[PDB]
């Protein structure tokens, strides 16, 4: 997703967006799967977004625009109680918030 | 299709209530931003509910009615001759009905001349001893006004958190029989038998004697009526509905005495300094519940808290 | 809230001021519907559209319909004066 | 296709458009008036 | 010897300059045109209730605007008569009214333009005690806002009393909704011409609502609705309250009451408790019109 | 297996130019999400 | 008659008159009316554009 080239990240993106027909399928295989995928797309959002806005490319405004929608697809198809749930990651989990 | 509706976040969207400007903190002051979410765990919170209920939204009066025979100078028998039945003249109770209704204390949910049981929102001859305030009280109400007729009778054998309002206005109407007997009419010996709850709130009996004033109602053996009133002059004069030394007919007998305890009442009123309408009393008040119990989150931690389901708070 | 009980089909809802008006016996928009002497269109916010539109008295009222950037939506509500039970 | 826009852009580009050209200004006297009779009087 | 009793009184009504001698002719005027009109009702029209009426309202408003504006309890005294007046109820022409409400707007606008030095707590007083009399007159006597012109000075009353300044100017510039400063002449004075917009927009006909003329705002609350559900889930903690613009008081139960038989769509009860008083909602949401209600 | 089936008689969502009088056909598949919506043109189910 | 007087009676509840009574409650009682609403709050010309 986050990589240099665009082209390879936009049939990424394409890809991930594909899986939101299977997440039933992912849910029997892995439980956490979904979730760790809709946090990969924040991060990778968030990761590309201090160089998106302020820069005369429009191919990487469009790509940000892309990763947003895909995440939108992600929630969506998410139950609400889902999405409720806590993020259980080493790095904030070390922190007493 | 979908079975639960959180319907809160739909509707504060919809109404364009919920965006980014409106939760954004205002830069350079003190005042809540637009959109403030309140908490229902901190203790207390319903007690000023029930604080900010009970604060009414229009003006409200008080008026007690006695009854003289002559040669009467003590406060148990004016007391007393009222509590009897047919004992007295039925212009007198003819004059009483033509106030106002009647309405039971327990049912009502205005004003009732006592705080103990007022704003109740949840519901053989006696004579004119009904109306002594335990369990009738008549009333009227009109879109601007609130006053409550109450007859006192002899008395024989921190729930209510109610802020303070105001100066109490109260007028008290007396029928004389004999008009010799005007001055002796023992004013401060029944100024601890007319007490409203209200002075335990109000806070911002030989003082109070001067407070009320008296209008004085004294038939004449021609039909006519005339009229005293005691202690009711100040800066702007006197009340013009129904001047002193007046003759009024039956006819319009008790629609002028309800004017007059209008006029005298808004006078009163607003001749205090420290009184104030009663909605910038409730503006107050929700100005104060804003200080003491907002919220403070920032914007996405506002938007998460619609999607948390409530009501497991104790429970879970 | 997707699924609702119109089916995936319908989103958001088809009505307008014409519908439920009095003074205004046709199907379709026309300018008759602005003549309606209750209603009124307001701006909210710079980027809103709240329509109010005070309907013939249906029983078990106010309308309320609103175009915005997400769509648009109505909602029907009434006072409740009188006690419950 | 040259100059293509999604439909969020053009709804919210349309009701801009709209709110700008329809918008009216006057004084609170008539907006009061208006609100209070939605007809003149 | 009634008309030569209405005329003499009429006479020295007129000629009287005593404050004490004037509030006691307005106290007997008012006394005999209560008095004949309830006569008339049970039962050159000088003796008539409304001529009488009329020509009270008159010689009052004519007075008011003419010498009782220095003064201050010959002026409170006459606007306490106008305000006694508005009770009677007895068919009369509309223009009258008209003219009563024109000359308390007008007793308005001048002592609101008195010079700042002059200015007191006395005279912002009577400026309240004017207001009160106007919202008065305005309830007893709905259907006369229906004109233009009535309408109209009213607003322009309220928003004088409110920004300090008419909108309009006769020379200057007019000033738009949202660029005006907020200079109002005092607090008390704002207060007052809030509550009468209030009392306008909300109280203005139909007084007596379905819960009853004792008490204005609806009678249910939390602990009616809570009782009223009959479902051991719903609790006091069910609300989520929202304050809006730091004025308004929200109270949201998310829960369906069955009052409408659409159980297949959202359902909300908001509880606004503003500072007029409290008010229940029933708000529902509906995606088709009520062509096809029971055909979904 | 590319979406459920819709009376084009009753149907309130998209249509891409088909009509309502059934002279384009009287079902067709229907595919829509909570942002994507897609009609098919299927040449089996135009009466010809 | 003449010399008989009426009893008070408790009014009747009374419809609203106006045909734009509870839009104009519910704008007043969201206080939409209030000094700070006026300005982010405003009117559209009604015409056939």
């Amino acid at each position: 997703l986050k990589f240099p080239n665009k082209i390879v990240a936009q049939v990424a993106c394409d890809v991930l967006q594909l899986l939101v027909s299977y997440w039933e399928k992912l849910q029997m295989f892995e439980t956490s799967l979904p979730r760790k995928m809709a946090e990969i797309l924040v991060a990778t959002v968030a990761f590309l977004l201090p160089s998106a806005e302020y820069s005369s490319v429009e191919t990487d405004k469009k790509f940000i625009v892309s990763l947003l929608l895909c995440l939108l697809d992600w929630c969506m198809a998410l139950p609400v109680s889902v999405l409720l749930h806590p993020v259980s990651t080493a790095v904030l989990e070390e922190q007493h918030s | 299709p979908a079975q639960e509706f959180q319907t809160a976040r739909l509707f504060l969207s919809h109404f364009g209530f919920l965006s980014l400007e409106a939760l954004k903190e205002p830069a350079n002051s003190r005042l809540p931003p637009h959109l403030i979410a309140l908490d229902s765990t901190i203790p207390g919170f319903f007690d000023d509910i029930g604080y900010l209920d009970l604060l009414p939204c229009r003006p409200f009066d008080t008026v007690f009615i006695f009854y003289m025979k002559p040669g009467q100078k003590t406060n148990q028998e004016i007391l007393k001759n009222v509590e009897s039945s047919r004992t007295v003249q039925p212009h007198f109770l003819e004059f009483l009905l033509s106030l106002g209704w009647s309405v039971d204390v327990g049912r009502h949910p205005g004003w009732t001349g006592h705080v103990s049981t007022s704003w109740s929102i949840n519901c053989e001859d006696i004579g004119a001893s009904i109306f002594n305030g335990q369990k009738k009280v008549l009333y009227y109400a009109d879109a601007l006004t609130e006053i409550a007729f109450v007859v006192p009778s002899p008395v024989e054998s921190q729930g209510r958190p109610v802020p303070p309002l105001g100066p109490e206005t109260r007028v008290s109407v007396v029928w004389v029989e004999r008009y010799d007997d005007i001055e002796n009419f023992p004013l401060s010996e029944l100024m601890t038998e007319i007490s409203t709850g209200v002075e335990t709130t109000a806070n911002s009996s030989t003082t109070l004697e001067k407070e009320v004033p008296v209008i004085f109602i004294h038939p004449l053996n021609t039909g006519l009526f005339r009229i005293k009133i005691q202690g009711a002059t100040g800066k702007f004069n006197m009340v013009i509905p129904l001047v002193d030394g007046m003759i009024v007919s039956r006819r319009a007998l008790g629609f002028l005495v309800r004017q007059t305890v209008i006029n005298i009442c808004r006078r009163k009123r607003l001749e205090s300094d420290s009184y104030s309408p009663p909605h910038v009393r409730r503006k107050q008040k929700i100005t104060d519940i804003v200080n003491k119990y907002r919220n403070k989150q920032l914007e996405p931690e506002f938007y998460t808290s619609l999607f948390q389901e409530v009501g497991l708070k104790n429970c879970s | 809230h997707y699924p609702l009980s119109g089916g995936p089909a319908i989103l958001h809802s088809l009505v307008s001021e014409n519908h439920d008006n009095a003074h205004v016996e046709g199907s379709e928009l026309s300018f008759e519907v602005f003549r309606s002497p209750n209603l009124q269109l307001f701006v909210f916010n710079d980027s809103t559209l709240i329509s109010y539109l005070q309907t013939p008295t249906e029983g078990p009222d106010v309308r309320v319909i609103v175009r915005d950037i997400s769509g648009k939506y109505s909602w029907d509500g009434k006072v409740l004066y009188g006690p419950l039970e | 296709i040259p100059l293509y826009q999604s439909f969020y852009e053009e709804r919210a580009l349309y009701l801009e458009a709209i709110i700008q050209n329809h918008r009216e200004v006057m004084t609170f006297e008539d907006f009061a008036a208006q609100v209070f009779s939605p007809s003149p009087s | 010897l009634k008309l030569r009793l209405v005329n003499i009184l009429i006479g020295a009504l007129q000629t009287e300059t005593d404050p004490n001698n004037t509030q006691m002719i307005l106290g007997a005027m008012l006394n005999i045109v209560q008095d004949s009109a309830l006569l008339e009702a049970i039962g050159l029209n000088t003796d008539s209730a409304a001529g009488l009426l009329i020509r009270s309202i008159h010689l009052v408003t004519q007075r008011l605007n003419s010498q009782w504006r220095q003064d201050m309890s010959i002026s409170l005294a006459a606007l306490e008569l106008l305000s006694g007046l508005a009770k009677v109820k007895v068919m009369v022409d509309s223009g009258d009214r008209k003219r009563a409400i024109s000359s308390v707007c007008t007793y308005i606008v001048y002592q609101c333009s008195r010079p700042a030095p002059l200015h007191s707590r006395d005279l912002h007083s009577m400026i309240v005690a004017a207001f009160q009399c106007l919202c008065v007159w305005l309830t007893e006597h709905p259907d006369m806002l229906d004109e233009k012109d009535c309408l109209k000075e009213v607003l322009e009353i309220v928003e004088l009393g409110i920004s300090g300044s008419k909108s309009k100017n006769n020379e200057q510039e007019v000033k738009y909704k949202g660029d005006k400063e907020p200079n109002p002449a005092s607090m008390r004075v704002k207060d007052a011409a809030e509550a009468t917009l209030t009392c306008i927009m909300q109280l203005l006909g139909a007084f007596p609502s379905p819960s009853g003329p004792a008490s204005p705002c609806s009678l249910v609350n939390e602990t009616t609705l809570i009782k009223y559900s009959r479902l051991p889930t719903i609790n006091k903690h069910s609300f989520r309250y929202f304050v809006l613009d730091n004025s308004v008081i929200l109270a949201m139960l998310e829960q369906p009451l069955g009052n409408e038989q659409n159980d297949f769509f959202p359902s909300v009860t908001v509880l606004v408790r503003g500072m007029s008083g409290r008010l229940a909602w029933a708000q529902q949401l509906c995606l088709l019109p009520r062509g096809a209600k029971a055909n979904q | 297996g590319l979406g459920w089936e819709v009376d084009l008689s009753t149907h309130c969502g998209f249509m891409g130019g088909l009509q309502r009088n059934g002279s384009t056909g009287q079902t067709a598949p229907y595919y829509a999400t909570s942002t994507v919506e897609v009609i098919f043109h299927v040449s089996t189910r135009m009466p010809s | 008659s003449a010399m008989k007087v009426t009893s008070q009676g408790q009014p009747s509840p009374v419809e609203p008159r106006g045909p734009f009574y509870f839009c104009r409650l519910l704008l007043d009682d969201l206080g939409m009316n209030s000094w700070d609403r006026r300005k982010n709050f405003h009117l559209l010309k009604k015409n056939s554009k």
